[PDB]
RNA sequence: CAGCUUGUUGGUGGGGUGACGGCCUACCAAGGCGACGACGGGUAGCCGGCCUGAGAGGGUGUCCGGCCACACUGGGACUGA
RNA sequence: AGAAGCACCGGCCAACUACGUGCCAGCAGCCGCGGUAAUACGUAGGGUGCGAGCGUUGUCCGGAAUUACUGGGCGUAAAGAGCUCGUAGGUGGUUUGUCGCGUUGUUCGUGAAAUCUCACGGCUUAACUGUGAGCGUGCGGGCGAUACGGGCAGACUAGAGU
RNA sequence: CUGGGCAGUAACUGACGCUGAGGAGCGAAAGCGUGGGGAGCGAACAGGAUUAGAUACCCUGGUAGUCCACGCCGUAAACG
RNA sequence: UCGAAGGUGGGAUCGGCGAUUGGGACGAAGUCGUAACAAGGUAGCCGUACCGGAAGGUGCGGCUGGAUC
């Protein structure tokens, strides 16, 4: 079940990218 | 590995996290013991536990366990707190010593009678 | 590239001894000849000698085996390394297998093993343990 | 501090008759207590601990004192168990036991504690003193005409005398030929388990 | 720098725990009563009394000149 | 008068349609106490039956252990499947010093004086396999001398030389 | 923490010191340190030792002893060897 | 005759039965115990380990070969940079002669005293002290050596390149 | 137009080698900039269907993109 | 002249708090789905891009840590 180790990383990276896309503007570009 | 690698960058031990905090090298430390209440343990071991929010003399705030049965602690009892972490509860990492300034020894204690605080007999 | 022909030689020894080779051939250097001399008079190999190679000198050594097929060398290990040189005084010489094996010691008196180094009174470089 | 308690109890617990002669022992050879007869778990640590308790309570030696003796026995060259037995024998209450000037250990010890003993004419009252070579094991001059000290005469034949000490006639004075080594040491106990113990 | 010379010393010493031989250098100052010296100049030196803030050495003899 | 000692009793299980089928494995070491030691794994549905099977197949897995009078000839390091056990001969005073799984095997082999250290896996069975491998690696001065062609005195150190005859006089 | 250094690097003539010395000064040249960690930030009195460990190591520097620094905080001279 | 208490008893870990409680009180370091028969909570009895000490905390080392010099690893367990070139650095084939820096031998000096180890001596033994011998691993000077490493002056073609 | 590799001769040099912290270059696809191009495919999008819903899978279309030039990006299960 | 302290100033740097806001972890017998594990019901993952309440979907290239002949 080595793919599980990839899925956890995938979900964490996906949520981080989703947060960055939620804030690619003065929400975060100012900061 | 490739001893030159060791001399360029030596072996450095992993950071040993401080097991106990809020006491700063103090085996015991006293607190004003605000907010005594009762909380529940984790998914197994369903019970009710006596804990206290202690303002320690390090100017910090921690959660401590009240060992034994019964206590006269309400809001401002000058308690002495030492280490010891209970397994059931998440935020409990300290224990008030029973038998201190304003923590009486547990009553009706005839076994082990040094923990939980107790004179022998009269 | 080709570093430390001492370890190359003793690794050739290991590989052929593990493969039950009657004899090994390698390049010749004076240090290899003296190491083979030590191995002989300490009794770990049978005769060694030299060819007329196309270039340089060629060192062939014969590996001795018991009456049946048992290794006359139980192993060996390079100890002085081009990446880490190890030196030992006469008073603190290495003890190989508590004494049942020997260590080639390089000293101002030439190459000579643990017994000669101890009872002659000088220590120094410790090339390898044969045992 | 001293144990000051029952002896056959611990003889039963250690499963070995430590003292010389006991009818209270051999009637109930099992260890005492309400669970006195249960099958004990024969663990390595268990027999090591019972064995060290044997070694202690045989001579009436306390824990950290036995420690100190063992840490100098280990440091002494050669082996350690033989010299540990040597020195725990060299304790003078054991010396009196070997000389036969006592019936049991707890009064061999008290004859020293209560100041009935000079060694080189020197008043000693600590029972932990170690006898050296060629030394004299003597008594106070005024001890004569006292009940145990005179029953000590006719009771000198039932117990064999070791060859490392010499006892003489009307002057009840012992001469220590040498510090006894291994053999003449009475052996109610196998002694390598002390050696193994303290490497834990 | 005007009658001053800089000799780059050399030293090898056993590494305290890994046991290797480390090659460590220096850069130190020595005197020249005559300001003639190229680049290279394997030369020898001995200590003196300080002649400047970081002057502690003196050139004694120059051998195998800069070629 | 011939020593057995069981180190680990472990309840294995096999899964079937109905449920779990249980079994016992009984790693035992049999030894004379002087030079003869054997290791048996042993498996059976019952704990004493596994004990017995282990004893019976350990007594047919024998090998001589070369000693010199309570300690081993020279220091070794046995490497099991994943167990690593290091053995260093000890001075004639300090007794056996070993971990739980090794201690039984060397006590049954009958050594009185040894330094043993488990560095690899902590599984008892692989620890005893590593220790057995180390005892195979053990060699005798009198056959190393035949191996090398030189006599006893110029292959074996004078310490163990003079320490041999002190046993048999 | 990657650029730090201008009395900084050196020399000359002086001054000054118990004494060499940019220790200070006039002039002249533009050098010195650094990836083997300069400069910086944080922490810290150091040591024979002490604790632990099989050792190597790890922790620590308390009694004793040696060295240093300081004396409410900061700056300076005097006498006197 | 005036003089014993402390801790613990499921496994580590040496040490067990009963009664009271019934997911409650509570215990616990760990994994776990207690929901009506608790060797694991409270009490009693017994027992074990100690003992003028016994336990709790905190700190550190050990176990931890879990920062690995001694003494570890990187296909799938954490771990080969996406690849290459190349700077510093590390490392380097065969052979001749020399230097003797590393290395190594010996001596001298230093490495205070105290501390630690060995042997005695005395405080009634001990702790403690004293004396003699090691330790003081390191460093500086002189006198040796050149096998290996290093510098230098060369040589060879086997590596490398044309 | 141009790079590398392999073999053979032994003509030549005579250790000039290996690796390489940093560093530099190259680096699928997607993506970005400017300018072209755009058949087919095809993120997005829209409709249809399916479905409890269907922001999907299937269908019908279909924009960016995919292609080219020149830069940028410097990442991949860039894997043996 | 130099000079501590003090004053003025602009920076550097280390912290605290901060309406509001973002994710993380742990919790409970909550709500919406069912994305992965079997061909997990559209093989799964990697990078990247876009889209979507949410898991996710899709495009392009890649891998087998999937299949087929
Ligand atoms: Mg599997
Ligand atoms: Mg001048
Ligand atoms: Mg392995
Ligand atoms: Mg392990
Ligand atoms: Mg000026
Ligand atoms: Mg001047
Ligand atoms: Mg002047
Ligand atoms: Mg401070
Ligand atoms: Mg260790
Ligand atoms: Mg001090
Ligand atoms: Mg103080
Ligand atoms: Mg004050
Ligand atoms: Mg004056
Ligand atoms: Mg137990
Ligand atoms: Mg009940
Ligand atoms: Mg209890
Ligand atoms: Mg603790
Ligand atoms: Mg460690
Ligand atoms: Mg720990
Ligand atoms: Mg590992
Ligand atoms: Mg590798
Ligand atoms: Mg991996
Ligand atoms: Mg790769
Ligand atoms: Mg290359
Ligand atoms: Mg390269
Ligand atoms: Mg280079
Ligand atoms: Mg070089
Ligand atoms: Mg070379
Ligand atoms: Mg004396
Ligand atoms: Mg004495
Ligand atoms: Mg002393
Ligand atoms: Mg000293
Ligand atoms: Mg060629
Ligand atoms: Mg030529
Ligand atoms: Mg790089
Ligand atoms: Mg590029
Ligand atoms: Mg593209
Ligand atoms: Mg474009
Ligand atoms: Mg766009
Ligand atoms: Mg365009
Ligand atoms: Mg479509
Ligand atoms: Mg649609
Ligand atoms: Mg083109
Ligand atoms: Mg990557
Ligand atoms: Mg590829
Ligand atoms: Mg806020
Ligand atoms: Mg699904
Ligand atoms: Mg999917
Ligand atoms: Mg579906
Ligand atoms: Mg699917
Ligand atoms: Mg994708
Ligand atoms: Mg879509
Ligand atoms: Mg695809």
């Amino acid at each position: 079940g080595s793919v599980i180790k990839k899925r956890r990383k995938r979900m964490s990276k996906k949520k981080h990218r989703k947060l960055l896309r939620r804030t690619r503007v003065q929400r975060r570009k100012l900061g | 590995p490739t001893i030159q690698q060791l001399v360029r960058k030596g072996r450095r031990d992993k950071i040993s996290k401080v097991k106990t905090a809020a006491l700063k090298g103090s085996p015991q430390r006293r607190g004003v013991c605000t907010r005594v209440y009762t909380t529940t343990p984790k998914k197994p071991n369903s019970a009710l536990r006596k804990v206290a929010r202690v303002k320690l003399t390090s100017q910090v705030e921690v959660t401590a366990y009240i060992p034994g049965e019964g206590h006269n602690l309400q809001e401002h009892s000058m308690v002495l707190v030492r280490g010891g972490r209970v397994k059931d509860l998440p935020g409990v990492r300290y224990k008030i010593i029973r038998g201190s300034l304003d923590t009486q020894g547990v009553k009706n204690r005839k076994q082990a009678r040094s923990r939980y605080g107790a004179k022998k007999e009269k | 590239t080709m570093t430390d022909p001492i370890a190359d030689f003793l690794t050739r020894l290991r590989n052929a001894n593990s493969a039950y080779h009657d004899e090994v051939s390698l390049p010749h250097s004076k240090l290899k000849a003296n190491i083979a001399q030590i191995l002989k008079n300490e009794g770990y190999i049978s005769d060694f000698r030299t060819e007329d190679a196309r270039v340089g000198k060629s060192l062939v050594i014969q590996l001795k085996y018991g009456p049946s097929r048992e290794r006359s060398i139980a192993g060996l290990r390079r100890v002085s390394k081009p990446g880490l040189r190890v030196y030992a005084k006469s008073t603190n010489l290495p003890r190989v297998l508590g004494g049942l094996g020997v260590a080639i010691i390089s000293t101002s008196s030439g190459l000579l093993t643990d017994r000669q180094a101890a009872r002659q009174g000088v220590g120094g470089e410790v090339l390898a343990y044969v045992w | 501090a001293r144990y000051t308690g029952p002896v056959t109890r611990k003889s039963r617990r250690l499963r070995t008759d430590l003292v010389g002669g006991d009818q209270a022992f051999e009637k109930r050879p099992y260890p005492p207590g309400q669970h006195g007869r249960a099958r004990i778990k024969e663990s390595e640590y268990l027999l090591q601990l019972q064995e060290k308790q044997k070694a202690r309570f045989t001579y009436g030696v306390m824990e950290k004192q036995f420690r100190r003796y063992y840490e100098e026995a280990v440091r002494q060259p050669g082996k350690t168990g033989e010299e540990l037995l040597k020195i725990l024998e060299s304790r003078l209450d054991n010396v009196i036991y070997r000389a036969g000037l006592a019936r049991t250990r707890r009064m061999a010890r008290q004859l020293v504690s209560h100041g009935h003993f000079n060694v080189n004419g020197v008043h000693v009252n600590v029972p932990s003193y170690r006898v050296s070579q060629y030394d004299i094991v003597d008594v106070r001059d005024k001890s004569l005409n006292t009940v145990p000290f005179q029953i000590a005469r006719e009771t000198a034949g039932e117990r064999p005398i070791p060859s490392w000490l010499q006892v003489v006639g009307e002057r009840q004075r012992v001469l220590i030929h040498q510090l006894p080594e291994r053999a003449q040491i009475d052996v109610p106990l196998t002694e390598q388990l002390i050696v193994e113990y303290y490497s834990k | 720098m005007q009658k001053t010379i800089v000799v780059e010393l050399e030293d090898r010493m056993r590494h305290p725990l890994y046991g290797k031989i480390i090659r460590t250098t220096k850069k130190v100052k020595a005197h020249d009563e005559d300001s003639v010296a190229g680049i290279g100049d394997r030369v020898s030196l001995m200590e003196t009394r300080p002649l400047s803030a970081t002057k502690r050495w003196r050139l004694v003899e120059i051998l195998e000149k800069a070629k | 008068n011939y020593l057995e000692r069981v180190v680990a009793i472990n309840r294995v299980s096999k899964v079937v349609k109905g449920g779990r089928r249980f079994s016992f494995t009984a790693l035992v070491i049999v030894g004379d106490g002087n030079g003869m030691v054997g290791v048996g794994y042993g498996k059976a549905k019952e704990v004493p039956a596994a004990i017995a099977k282990g004893v019976e197949e350990a007594r047919k897995s024998f090998f001589r252990v070369p000693l010199i009078g309570g300690t081993i000839t020279h220091p070794v390091q046995g490497e099991a499947a994943a167990g690593v056990v290091l053995l260093r001969p000890a001075s004639p005073g300090t007794g056996v010093i070993a971990g739980g799984a090794a201690r039984a095997v060397l006590e049954c082999a009958g050594v009185h004086d040894i330094l043993a250290k488990s560095l690899g896996s902590d599984n008892a069975i692989n620890v005893v396999h590593a220790t057995v491998a180390a005892l195979k690696l053990l060699q005798r001065p009198e056959e190393v001398a035949a191996r090398r062609g030189l006599p006893i005195e110029d292959v074996a150190p004078a310490g163990m030389l003079k320490a041999r005859r002190k046993s048999e006089a």
